[PDB]
RNA sequence: AGAACCUUACCUGGUCUUGACAUCCACGGAAGUUUUCAGAGAUGAGAAUGUGCCUUCGGGAACCGUGAGACAGGUGCUGCAUGGCUGUCGUCAGCUCGUGUUGUGAAAUGUUGGGUUAAGUCCCGCAACGAGCGCAACCCUUAUCCUUUGUUGCCAGCGGUCCGGCCGGGAACUCAAAGGAGACUGCCAGUGAUAAACUGGAGGAAGGUGGGGAUGACGUCAAGUCAUCAUGGCCCUUACGACCAGGGCUACACACGUGCUACAAUGGCGCAUACAAAGAGAAGCGACCUCGCGAGAGCAAGCGGACCUCAUAAAGUGCGUCGUAGUCCGGAUUGGAGUCUGCAACUCGACUCCAUGAAGUCGGAAUCGCUAGUAAUCGUGGAUCAGAAUGCCACGGUGAAUACGU
């Protein structure tokens, strides 16, 4: 039992905080309002596409802190960090997001800048002759 | 000839270093040149004894010496005279007075660098060494350890080309990455120029010989952890 | 490289040191814009001969080991070539191959 | 272009050969190596035999050369004409 | 939150000596105190070398180093003069260097 | 040659209507790792096709990929002295992924302000097998239907199969001659 | 890995020879410090402080000059004379150690066949047997996730409250560095020669030795370093030594390897706007401060580092703006002043901005990397670092086509 439940939205090594409790369909983005932070953006419709598919817009309230990212990829993280925090309204909620691919953290991991070579993989580039 | 040298990849698990201080970086050079001058000048008063390691340390205004040997006494000398002079030239070359204790002393019949310097002496005195490192494999197998591989270059019998030959026997694991295993590389001269021999012996799979602590830190150390959570 | 060369290259380094410490904001008080009217006298400056070799543009420093010019590092006080010789040997505290 | 900040110049070299110098008013060519040094005032009239890594070369000091080095008027590279190479150092 | 009273810092290359040194640290503020706290782990920083690999040429193949150092902050709320005076007769790391000044 | 058998990337649903088709074809749009931009450069182009016929946003967009559409690529497979040419068959995935690179190459000349417009226009004329990428389809096209006269390294390979406990005919697996 | 001078292997100019520097010996001077002037500076002439150290009280040593020797010194030559050490093939999928047999023996065999793998992995099996290396593994690192600390970290709620972890205070929460948890083609299904193994199934972050890294056999290759560093052969030792300065390798005829950034409009510009990671900083950077067109400047709280700063992180986002005209892209060159790091900005270092102002519109021969956090692309810090990154190292942002076929 608590306050707000939460979710950790971990997507390609950055993490959305994300804070979910029952109330009238709020948004605090940032300790500020969604038109500051994603102004006049798709990003608005990203994090809004799973809300909508289990039809609870209006009837969710969250909080949300965010750390790492791209903004248009922030909104991307957040979309799995709300439905790692829905796990409780019903009992196969996570089952069901882990099934729709929104509780999946992101599988893909770094590959170190390698030694010797010119990137990760790209081993060098010479004519040489 | 191909791969990286064999105890410089294991030093992060399970292999010390043989050095350990810290000079909080601005000084690092100051204290490593002055690490360098006791490792160089030290174990070449020493010539005389027979040695296998050096082990430098450095706790607060100290420098404590660990020195590895074939038997306890040989360092030590007639009524500790000549290990007080050890001492003397290791004050003297630190920047802060000299400690000396002596370790223990461990498959020194087998290891790696009191066979390194065994076998370098044979050709040093221009001996026929018909069989002198096939029998140095076989003797250390004898005495212990799992596997053992022998190099010998220098010249070998007086070639005038470069004429190496080896020797591995056992399991000699090479990008192993767990536990100490023991690599000494001999050089010394002889009438036809510089000679020397590598020695990798290998003694387990598993040394538990350094690690970070065994549990969380709740479990570990102080009855009373907890705190305030406030309460400034 | 030579070992009068080096000599030379040593010299330098520890006045370089020595004299660019205690000239830190001496810089900006005898020659930038706090000696306005102020300082700037041929009286103070007839005696840097002695500090043309005390100088912060002759603290490149080099090896501390062998004095040898070019391809420094001075947290070891050694050059690439050198470090990686002794770290082999396992001489340099904390130094491990990299895996990540 | 390029200057010299706000520091006071008046080179080393330069300073014991010029005082004694300027008391002739002006003396024989003044063998110099300090190339990398400005003219000044003090130096009008003078003649600074300028060292160019083979010899010295004789520079005659004058009112308009003060913007200017001793390395400026004394050479050092050699520019390759393409008829043929070239032999000689230009001023 | 807290303000710095004092900091008590440990700073080490090897990974294994620095944890031994603190959790040595927080059993005597314990045994001769009454106010210490688990001791913070802090970030651990490092430094990146590259060398070459042969002695002459060969510029593909290189060589990449490593030095670690750990920083531990054990944060003792109050040092009892008895905590300063234990640390310092059961000191005997090298690995790491204690700092028991201040910044 | 290879050891063993080896899978794909799969994309994954977009976040704004949840289609791969979607998806996929941003994908292909995205130029110097930008992908922030070719999202709105699609977002656009997807509303400016809602003003050209409401009922539907994808109008243009769906037609266009099949009408440009590959069935068939050309490969070479020597026969002595002479390299002739054999056609295949492409597999949709990729039969898509030409037909979609043709007509972004096609929207990236029409020289109009802003992509948005550039990449509606080349899908409305491409959708009525009028644009750029029709031509792209016919050319791959002639040279399949003429060149079904060669085929790859027959004489010897034949024989190859014939002998290994294999068929009378051609064994479409690996390290055998084909 | 940061070649003005020092950086010097090169080259030119001054100058001495037990020699820059150590030990040992003889004579004079303490060494050290401070100071004018000739000479580039070495060096020389004079001034002033001191007369330490040990003591047959003679005299010596430390150090400096002078001299005798022993001797130092040398990127000085030789890589088919070497050692130390490392590159290639190549992640080939093989290679070797102990032993027996078969041949007269070189040598074979194993190390080869079929099926399969990352694999000497595994089913079957022959005079190859027994076993190791590569590979597999522990391994670091990432990733969830369990797990603890709870600050210089964090803040669902609560107090002071502009609702900012600033602080009273709080553990839901990432979060740091560390015990580690999990995954084994093991399971169950299909396939597959019985079989290894592949692919599906499923719970989970994840199925394919979970991502990534470490990782690379014996050793030919006559690979390459005497120049880190060791060293015989082998040369100078009034020097292939050494004090002191200036010049160069970054020239200029050109060709050529590499990368950066641009050639647009998916972009460039202005104004506005958002979130990083990791690490470095005491000769240094640095809030606020006042000054300047700007660059910068002078002053200065502070900074062992999740304490302060580097730092405005950019790409991305907003809005308006631009039309193939080298422009509304790109803005190079150079005169001139203002500025910087430095006793020196001229050939070999950094920037502003005034005046004027070009090349480049996707590039011929040539030419390379990639199976996925990869390729692609953007910014940051660090190693070096007086000045100077297009580079290197590593970090975090954004992130793709396809793998039918040999």
């Amino acid at each position: 039992a608590e306050n707000q439940y939460y979710g950790t939205g971990r997507r390609k090594s950055s993490a959305a905080r994300v804070f979910i409790k029952p109330g009238n369909g709020k948004i605090v983005i940032n300790q500020r309002s969604l038109e500051q932070y994603f102004g006049r953006e798709t990003a608005r419709m990203v994090v809004r596409q799973p809300l909508e598919l289990v039809d609870m817009v209006e009837k969710l309230d969250l909080y949300i802190t965010v750390k790492g990212g791209g903004i248009s990829g922030q909104a991307g993280a957040i979309r799995h960090g709300i439905t790692r925090a829905l796990m409780e309204y019903d009992e196969s909620l996570r089952s069901e997001l882990r099934k729709a691919g929104f509780v999946t953290r992101d599988a893909r991991q770094v590959e170190r800048k390698k030694v010797g070579l010119r990137k990760a993989r790209r081993r060098p580039q010479f004519s040489k002759r | 000839g191909q791969k990286v040298h064999p105890n410089g990849i294991r030093l992060g698990i399970v292999k010390p270093w043989n050095s350990t201080w810290f000079a909080n970086t601005k000084e690092f050079a100051d204290n490593l040149d002055s690490d360098f001058k006791v490792r160089q000048y030290l174990t070449k008063e020493l010539a005389k004894a027979s040695v296998s390691r050096i082990v430098i340390e450095r706790p607060a205004k100290s420098i404590r010496v660990t020195i590895h040997t074939a038997r306890p006494g040989i360092v030590i000398g007639k009524k500790g005279e000549d290990v007080e002079k050890l001492r003397k030239v290791v004050a003297d070359i630190a920047g802060v007075p000299a400690q000396i204790n002596i370790a223990e002393v461990r498959k020194p019949e087998l290891d790696a660098k009191l066979v390194a310097d065994s076998i370098t002496s044979q050709l040093e005195r221009r001996v026929m060494f018909r069989r002198a490192m096939k029998r140095a494999v076989q003797n250390a197998m004898r005495l212990g350890a799992k596997g053992i591989k022998v190099e010998v270059s220098g010249r070998l019998g007086g070639a005038e080309i470069a004429r190496t030959e080896w020797y591995r026997e056992g399991r000699v694991p090479l990008h192993t990455l767990r536990a100490d295993i023991d690599y000494n590389t001999s050089e010394a001269h002889t009438t036809y120029g510089v000679i020397g021999v590598k020695v990798w012996i290998f003694k387990g799979e598993i040394l538990g010989g350094m690690a970070a602590v065994e549990q969380p830190e709740k479990p570990a150390a102080q009855p009373k952890k907890q705190q305030r959570k406030g309460r400034k | 490289a030579k070992q009068s060369m080096k000599a030379r290259e040593v010299k330098r380094v520890a006045l370089a040191d020595k004299y660019f410490a205690k000239r830190a904001e001496l810089k900006a008080i005898i020659s930038d814009v706090n000696a306005s009217d102020e300082d700037r006298w041929n009286a103070v400056l007839k005696l840097q001969t002695l500090p043309r070799d005390s100088s912060p543009s002759r603290q490149r420093n080099r090896c501390r080991q062998t004095g040898r010019p070019h391809g420094f590092l001075r947290k070891f006080g050694l050059s690439r070539i050198k470090v990686r010789e002794a770290a082999m040997r396992g001489e340099i505290p904390g130094l491990k191959k990299a895996s990540w | 272009p390029r200057s010299l900040k706000k520091g006071p110049f008046i080179d080393l070299h330069l300073l014991k050969k010029v005082e004694k110098a300027v008391e002739s008013g002006d003396k024989k060519p003044l063998r110099t190596w300090s190339r990398r040094s400005t003219i000044f005032p003090n130096m009008i009239g003078l003649t600074i035999a300028v060292h160019n890594g083979r010899q010295h070369v004789p520079v005659f000091v004058t009112d308009e050369m003060v913007g200017h080095k001793l390395g400026e008027f004394a050479p050092t590279r050699t520019y390759r004409g393409h008829a043929a190479d070239k032999k000689a150092k230009k001023k | 939150m807290q303000n710095q009273r004092i900091r008590i810092r440990l700073k080490a290359f090897d990974h294994r000596l620095i944890d031994q040194a603190t959790a040595e640290i927080v059993e005597t503020a314990k045994r001769t105190g009454a106010q210490v706290r688990g001791p913070i782990p802090l970030p651990t920083r490092k430094e990146r070398f590259t060398v070459l690999i042969s002695p002459h040429v060969n510029k593909d193949a290189r060589d990449q180093y490593e030095i670690r150092t750990h920083l531990r902050l054990v944060d003792i709320v109050e040092p009892t003069e008895k905590t300063v005076d234990a640390l310092m007769r059961l000191d005997l790391a090298a690995g790491v260097d204690v700092q028991i000044s201040l910044g | 040659p290879r050891r063993r058998v080896i899978g794909q990337r799969k994309i994954l649903p977009d976040p704004k209507f949840g289609s791969e088709l979607l998806a996929k074809f941003v994908n292909i749009l995205m130029v110097d790792g930008k992908k922030s931009t070719a999202e709105s450069i699609v977002y656009s182009a997807l509303e400016t096709l809602a003003q050209r016929s409401g009922k539907s946003e994808l109008e243009a967009f769906e037609v266009a990929l099949e009408n440009v559409r590959p069935t068939v690529e050309v490969k070479s497979r020597r026969v002595g002295g002479s390299t002739y040419q054999v056609p295949v068959e492409v597999r949709p995935v990729r039969r898509n992924a030409l037909a979609m690179r043709w007509i972004v190459e096609a929207a990236r000349k029409r020289g109009d302000k802003s992509m948005a417009l550039r990449l509606a226009n080349e899908l409305s004329d491409a959708a009525e097998n009028k644009g750029t990428a029709v031509k792209k389809r016919e050319d791959v096209h002639r040279m399949a239907e003429a060149n079904k006269a060669f085929a790859h390294y027959r004489w010897l390979s034949l024989r190859s199969f014939s002998h290994q406990a294999g068929a009378s005919s051609k064994q479409p697996a690996l390290g055998y001659l084909n």
